[PDB]
RNA sequence: UAAACGAUGCCUACGCUGUUGUGGUUAUGAGCACGGCAGAAGAGAAAUCUAGUAGGGCUUUGGGGAGAGUACGCGCGCAA
C-alpha cells in the first residue's frame, strides 16, 4: 500500500536491465494481492528507441475527482538514469476501506448508497 | 436542470417497496422515515430521496405507477375485482347469426335458440 | 460494386427511351432517370387576395392556377437539395413527394 | 432435351432433401423401368405404379428412409471387369454398402455380381 | 482454495445428484450450457493442444490497439471432442475463454471398420465430407496398421478423437488455421451421423430423463425454499 | 450409448450439438375422457423446425395413431 | 376418430357469443383446414367449430403429461388480454409472465427469476415472437392461440380462434382451464360454472370498474 | 466500332410463399404466355443472388503484373 516502495521496486529492476512489461505486470500483483482496490502505473522516456513513448496501466478502481481522491489515493514519482537518458516513473495506488483506520478511511466514500435488509 | 440522478432514484424506489405502509402524503413523516432507516450521510440527499418519494406516492395511490408493484396495492386491485362485474352475456341465450354459422350449427347438430342474422 | 439492384433507373423489358432536358443547367438525361417534380401555383399572391375583394368588378371571383412538370439531372436535384444522401437501409424506402406551390 | 434417366435422379434427389415421401416423375423409358426396380430389390423404394398415359409414359413411387443419394453417370463407359473397382472406390463412401449398377448381357447387375457372374458391361448409375 | 459449483441450470441439478450418465446426455440431444458438467465425469482425462496464436488489432485515433487470439481442442483419446477459440489481453486470459467454448461443444464420435468386423473399430465408418469457409476436407477409410495420412493440423484432431488410420484430402486456403480445424472436425462428425443401412431397425425410444426424473426435482424444489 | 437417437418425422440421426432438437410428451385419454400415466414422446429434429414445417406432420401422426 | 371429452350444449352457445368464430379476411396454406366458408357480407373467413374443440382437447391432454406444473411457463404481453393469465396459471398450478420478456431471459443465467420452461403458452402470438424464438434454445414445444392473418414456425400445437377482440380471449383460456382440471378429475362437469368465471376473465377497462364499483355499493 | 451491360451464352430439367401488373380463356374456383416486387431455404470470400440442385447436350473463352492487343506477314476497305 505504499506507492514510494513499489516505485523503488520498479527503478530497481531497470537497472538490474529487466524489461518494463514483467516490471509492471509484478507491481501490480504486489499491490492488488496486499489488498489496494486499484493502482495506476506509468512509465515514459527512451524506453524502446530513439523516439521517447510513455505505457500507462490501470487495473481495478482508481478515483481522480473531487475530496474523494485526497483521502484515498497515494502518489509517488521516481527517476532511474540509464546510458540514453532518464526514465520517469510513476506510481498512484487506492486504499482499502478499513474500520479501525489502519490500512485506509473508516468512513467509505461519501456517493455509495447502501440500503439495510429487512427482519 | 433539476433532474434527480440514478443513486436517488433507485433509494427512492427500493424504500418505497420495502417500507410502503410506513409512508404518507406528508414530506416530514417521509422525511423521518428515511431520516430513520438509511446510511445517508449528507441532509442534501435526503431532502431530494424524500422528494422523489413524496412525489411518487401520489402517483402510485391514485391506482398505481407501471413499473412499481406494491403489495398493498396488488391487495387493494383484488378488492377491486372482487367487487365483481354484474353485466352478462350469460343471460344471451336467444340469438341470431349469419347462414356460414347456422351451417356449422347444423354439421354438428348444434342444438339451442338460434336464428339467421336478419341484417 | 454493385450499388443499386435497379441501377438508378426506372427502364426495365426495353432497349432505349426518349431524353429530356434539365431545367437548371439544359444537360441531357434519360426519361426514367429524371427527377421529377410537379408545380400548381396561383398566379396571385396569398398577400393580394384581400384586395382583389375590392378590386374585382364581379360578385365572385376564383383566381387561375398555373401548372408545370419539371425536370432535373442528378447534380442539379443534389444541389438544389430536392434530394439528399442518405444511409444504406433508408436507400429502399420508396414514398411519393408533396406537389409544389 | 434432357436425359431421361439423369431427369429420374434429380427429382428424387431433390423431393428427398425437401422432405417428401411420394414423387410423379414424368418421362420414363425401358432403362429407367429397369433401374427403379433394382432400387425396390434392394430395398431403397418401396412402392411403384406405372402409369399407361399413351404419352410417354409416367411412374409414381414412394421413397424409403434409407436413401441418401442416387445419380446416373453420362456416358456410359465400356469396363472389364478389372476396371469396375476402380469406379466402385470412386463413387461409393464405403466398402461396406452401396450399390454401383452396371448393364450387362444379363440385365442390370451389382459389383458384386459381376465377380459372381465374371462378367464386366457398361457403367450406368449409382446409389447410397 | 477452490470454489463448489452450485448447478444454475436444471440438468445441473441432475448431474450433481448423481441422476444420469454422459452417454445419457449425448443420447437425448441435451444442452450443455455449464463447463462443470464435463468436468465431472472428464476431469481426470482430458487433454489439450494450442492449435494456433495469433496477435489482432484495431486502428484508433490514438493507434493500434490489439488482442490475442488463441485457438485449441480438447479430447479424451477415447470417444470426446471439443474445439474453441477466445480473445483476450493476454495469452493466459485467452486461454481460459477458449477452454469454456471447447467444453460446451463436445461431441460423441463413432468409428467403423475397412473391411470384416474383427477386432476393434478403428476408422471412420464412410466417407465424408466437411466445409468451412474456402476449406473443404474429405476423410476415407484405411486398412488397419496404415496410420494418420493428414496434414499438419488436422493430424492432431484426428489423434484426440482416437482414429487410428484415414486417408485425407484438402482443399483451398489451409493456411488459415481456424477454418481448417473447423472443417475437419465436420468431416468425422458428418460420417458419424451417416443414415446406415441398419440404423432403422437399431431404432429405440425413450421418454426424456428431465421429464423422468420431474418427482425428484420437485422434491429438491421444496427442499431448496424450506 | 451417445449414437443411439433418431429423429421421427425426417428419419435421420440428431447431433449431440444440435440446440434447436426438442422432445415432445403427451398423456393418454382416458375411459370417459379424463387422463392417465402413460406418455407419447417424439424426438424432433431442429431442421423440420426452421422450415417451420412440424406443425401439419404432428397432426398427421396423431391421426395415423 | 380422436378421444376427446363430449361437447355439451352450453358450452357450444357459449363460445358462439363470445365470436369466437369470426375470423380475418386474409387466410395462410398452414390454415385452410380450419376455415368452413366465407361471409358473403364481409369477406371474414369463419372457423369450423368441431376442429376448434379438438385441437383445445388436445392442448389440454399434453398439459397433463408435465408433473411439476411450476415448469409450464404463460406468457402474454398485453392489456387486453391481461388478466385471464394471472388467474389462468392459478387453475392449473403454473408460472407467469406479464409484461415485457426480457430477451435472454430463458438464454442467461443472470437474469433472474424465470424458471427453465418444459412448455411454453402464448396468446396473440404476433406480440410474444421473442418467447416462440427463445424456446427454441431449450428444446421446450409451444402451444399458441392464433388466427388466419398470423403463421408461426415453431408452434407445435395451433388452436384457431379469434385473438383480436376482449371477448374472445376470456373464452378460450376459461374453457381450456377447465378440461385441464376436469381430465385430473379436480370436477365432475364441464358446465358447472360457466357465467361465473367466463366473466371474471374477461378485460373491463378502468371507467367500467368505476362504474361497477358504484353500482356494487348501491347494492351492498 | 461502343460501359452494343441486367458487365450474367443457347436449348432442355427439377424446384417455397405472399403480393401487384399486361393479353386472351373460363365449371368464376382458376389457368396459359410475358413481367415487377417482398421475404424464406440453400449457396457464396464477402457484397449479394440471372449465383439453389446436377458426370444432360453443343459452341465461345481465361491461366501473376508489365511490354501488348504492340512488331512482322496476311485478308477486307475510297480513306479513316
Ligand atoms: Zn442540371
Amino acid at each position: 500500500l505504499c506507492p514510494a516502495i513499489q516505485a523503488e521496486f520498479i527503478r530497481s529492476k531497470f537497472e538490474e536491465n529487466i524489461p518494463y512489461r514483467r516490471s509492471v505486470v509484478s507491481a501490480i500483483k504486489n499491490i492488488k494481492s496486499a489488498g489496494g482496490q486499484g493502482c495506476v502505473i506509468e512509465v515514459s522516456g527512451k524506453l524502446k528507441g530513439q523516439r521517447a513513448r510513455s505505457v500507462k496501466t490501470i487495473d481495478g478502481k482508481i478515483i481522480h475527482a473531487g475530496q474523494p481522491k485526497e483521502e484515498f489515493m497515494r502518489y509517488a514519482t521516481t527517476s532511474v538514469l540509464l546510458k540514453q537518458g532518464i526514465i520517469g516513473i510513476k506510481v498512484g495506488i487506492m486504499l482499502p476501506q478499513d474500520d479501525e483506520g489502519i490500512k485506509g478511511p473508516v468512513y467509505d466514500m461519501v456517493d455509495k448508497i447502501k440500503v439495510l435488509p429487512i427482519k | 436542470g433539476q433532474i434527480k440522478g440514478k443513486s436517488v432514484r433507485t433509494a427512492s424506489k427500493v424504500i418505497v417497496e420495502r417500507y410502503f405502509n410506513r409512508l404518507t402524503n406528508d414530506f416530514y413523516d417521509n422525511r423521518n422515515v428515511v431520516i430513520d432507516v438509511a446510511e445517508i450521510r449528507s441532509k442534501k440527499l435526503r431532502n431530494k430521496v424524500s422528494g422523489c418519494v413524496t412525489k411518487l406516492y401520489k402517483r402510485v395511490k391514485k391506482n398505481g405507477v407501471p413499473g412499481l408493484y406494491i403489495k398493498e396495492h396488488e391487495e387493494e386491485r383484488e378488492k377491486k375485482e372482487s367487487f365483481i362485474p354484474k353485466i352478462s352475456i350469460l343471460d344471451e341465450d336467444k340469438v341470431e347469426v349469419d347462414e356460414v354459422t347456422m351451417e356449422m350449427i347444423n354439421q354438428y347438430e348444434i342444438n339451442g335458440d338460434y336464428v339467421l342474422a336478419k341484417k | 460494386t454493385k450499388k443499386r439492384s435497379n441501377n438508378g433507373r426506372s427502364k426495365k423489358n426495353r432497349g432505349h427511351t426518349r431524353c429530356v432536358r434539365c431545367e437548371h443547367c439544359s444537360a441531357m438525361v434519360p426519361n426514367d432517370k429524371a427527377i421529377k417534380k410537379f408545380v400548381v401555383r396561383s398566379v396571385i399572391d396569398a398577400a393580394s387576395l384581400d384586395d382583389l375583394k375590392i378590386a374585382t368588378i364581379y360578385e365572385e371571383y376564383e383566381v387561375p392556377k398555373s401548372y408545370y412538370k419539371l425536370n432535373y439531372c442528378v447534380s442539379c436535384a443534389v444541389h438544389i437539395k430536392l434530394v439528399r444522401v442518405r444511409s444504406r437501409w433508408e436507400r429502399k424506402i420508396r414514398k411519393e413527394q408533396r406537389v409544389s406551390a | 432435351m434432357m436425359d431421361k434417366l439423369a431427369n429420374l435422379c434429380i427429382t428424387i434427389n431433390n423431393a428427398n432433401r425437401a422432405q417428401k415421401r411420394s414423387v410423379v416423375i414424368r418421362r420414363i423409358s425401358k432403362v429407367c423401368r429397369l433401374f427403379l426396380e433394382s432400387m425396390q430389390k434392394h430395398g431403397y423404394i418401396t412402392d411403384i405404379v406405372y402409369i399407361d398415359d399413351h404419352r410417354e409414359g409416367k411412374a409414381v413411387v414412394g421413397l424409403s428412409g434409407r436413401l441418401n443419394r442416387c445419380g446416373a453417370i453420362c456416358p456410359r463407359y465400356d469396363v472389364e471387369l478389372k476396371d469396375v473397382e476402380r469406379y466402385r472406390a470412386n463413387l461409393l463412401p464405403s466398402r461396406g454398402f452401396g450399390h454401383l449398377i452396371v448393364t450387362s448381357s444379363k440385365g442390370l447387375i451389382d459389383h458384386r455380381e459381376c465377380i459372381q457372374h465374371n462378367t464386366g458391361g457398361k457403367i450406368l448409375g449409382y446409389f447410397y | 482454495e477452490e470454489a463448489e459449483w452450485f448447478p444454475k441450470t436444471s440438468l445441473g441439478k441432475l448431474v450433481k445428484a448423481g441422476r444420469i450418465t454422459l452417454d445419457e446426455i449425448f443420447g437425448h440431444s441435451l444442452c450443455i450450457r455449464e463447463p462443470e458438467i464435463i468436468d465431472y465425469f472428464l476431469k481426470a482425462t482430458l487433454k489439450e493442444e494450442v492449435l494456433v496464436i495469433k496477435s489482432v488489432q484495431k486502428q484508433t485515433k490514438a493507434g493500434q490497439k490489439t488482442r490475442m487470439k488463441v485457438v485449441l481442442a480438447l479430447g479424451d483419446h477415447n470417444n470426446y471432442i471439443g474445439i474453441g477459440s477466445g480473445v483476450a489481453r493476454d495469452v493466459v486470459s485467452a486461454i481460459n475463454a477458449a477452454k469454456v467454448v471447447a467444453k460446451c461443444s463436445m461431441r460423441p464420435i463413432k468409428k467403423g471398420f475397412w473391411g470384416n468386423e474383427i477386432g476393434e473399430a478403428h476408422t471412420v465408418p464412410v466417407k465424408a465430407l466437411g466445409k468451412c469457409g474456402s476449406v473443404k476436407v474429405q476423410v476415407t477409410p484405411a486398412p488397419k496398421g496404415t496410420g494418420l495420412v493428414a496434414g499438419g493440423v488436422s493430424k492432431t484432431i484426428f489423434k484426440l478423437a482416437g482414429i487410428k488410420d484415414i486417408f485425407t484430402s484438402s482443399k483451398g486456403q489451409t493456411c488459415t488455421t481456424e477454418n481448417f480445424a473447423r472443417a475437419s472436425l465436420y468431416a468425422i462428425t458428418n460420417s458419424t451421423n451417416f443414415n446406415m443401412p441398419n440404423v432403422i431397425e437399431e431404432k429405440v425410444v425413450e421418454l426424456n430423463p428431465i421429464l423422468k426424473n420431474a418427482e425428484f426435482l420437485i422434491e429438491q424444489e421444496q427442499r431448496d425454499l424450506r | 450409448n451417445s449414437f443411439q437417437r433418431v429423429c421421427d418425422f425426417s428419419l435421420k440421426p440428431i447431433s449431440s450439438q444440435d440446440r434447436s432438437s426438442v422432445q415432445i410428451n403427451m398423456v393418454q385419454l382416458d375411459e370417459r375422457g379424463r387422463a392417465t400415466k402413460d406418455l407419447m414422446i417424439f424426438n424432433v429434429s431442429g431442421t423440420v423446425r426452421k422450415n417451420g414445417k412440424i406443425d401439419s406432420m404432428l397432426y398427421e401422426r396423431i391421426n395415423e395413431m | 376418430a380422436v378421444r376427446v371429452v363430449p361437447l355439451s350444449d352450453k358450452v357450444a352457445k357459449a363460445m358462439v357469443q363470445c365470436c369466437c368464430h369470426l375470423g380475418g379476411v386474409t387466410s395462410s396454406t398452414s390454415l385452410k383446414e380450419y376455415i368452413f366458408g366465407k361471409r358473403e357480407e364481409d369477406k371474414v373467413n369463419i372457423i369450423d367449430i368441431k376442429k376448434m374443440w379438438e385441437k383445445l382437447n388436445l392442448a389440454a391432454r399434453m398439459i397433463c403429461s408435465i408433473p411439476n406444473p411450476k415448469d409450464i411457463v404463460v406468457v402474454s404481453s398485453k392489456d387486453f388480454g391481461r388478466k385471464a393469465v394471472i388467474k389462468f396459471a392459478e387453475s392449473i398450478g403454473a408460472t407467469a409472465v406479464t409484461g415485457r420478456f426480457i430477451p435472454g431471459s430463458f438464454s442467461n443465467y443472470e437474469i433472474k427469476g424465470v424458471r427453465e420452461p418444459r412448455l411454453v403458452l402464448v396468446s396473440d402470438c404476433f406480440a410474444d415472437k421473442q418467447v416462440v424464438k427463445e424456446a427454441s434454445y431449450v428444446n421446450a414445444p409451444c402451444i399458441a392461440f392464433c388466427n388466419t392473418d398470423n403463421d408461426i414456425e415453431f408452434v407445435d400445437m395451433v388452436i384457431p380462434m379469434n385473438n383480436r377482440s376482449q371477448s374472445a380471449i376470456g373464452a378460450g383460456f376459461c374453457i381450456l382451464s377447465k378440461l385441464v382440471n376436469y381430465m385430473k378429475g379436480n370436477i365432475d362437469k364441464v358446465e358447472d360454472k360457466l357465467r361465473d368465471h367466463i366473466e371474471l376473465y374477461t378485460y373491463r377497462d378502468s371507467d367500467e370498474l368505476e362504474q361497477l364499483y358504484q353500482e356494487q355499493k348501491i347494492e351492498e
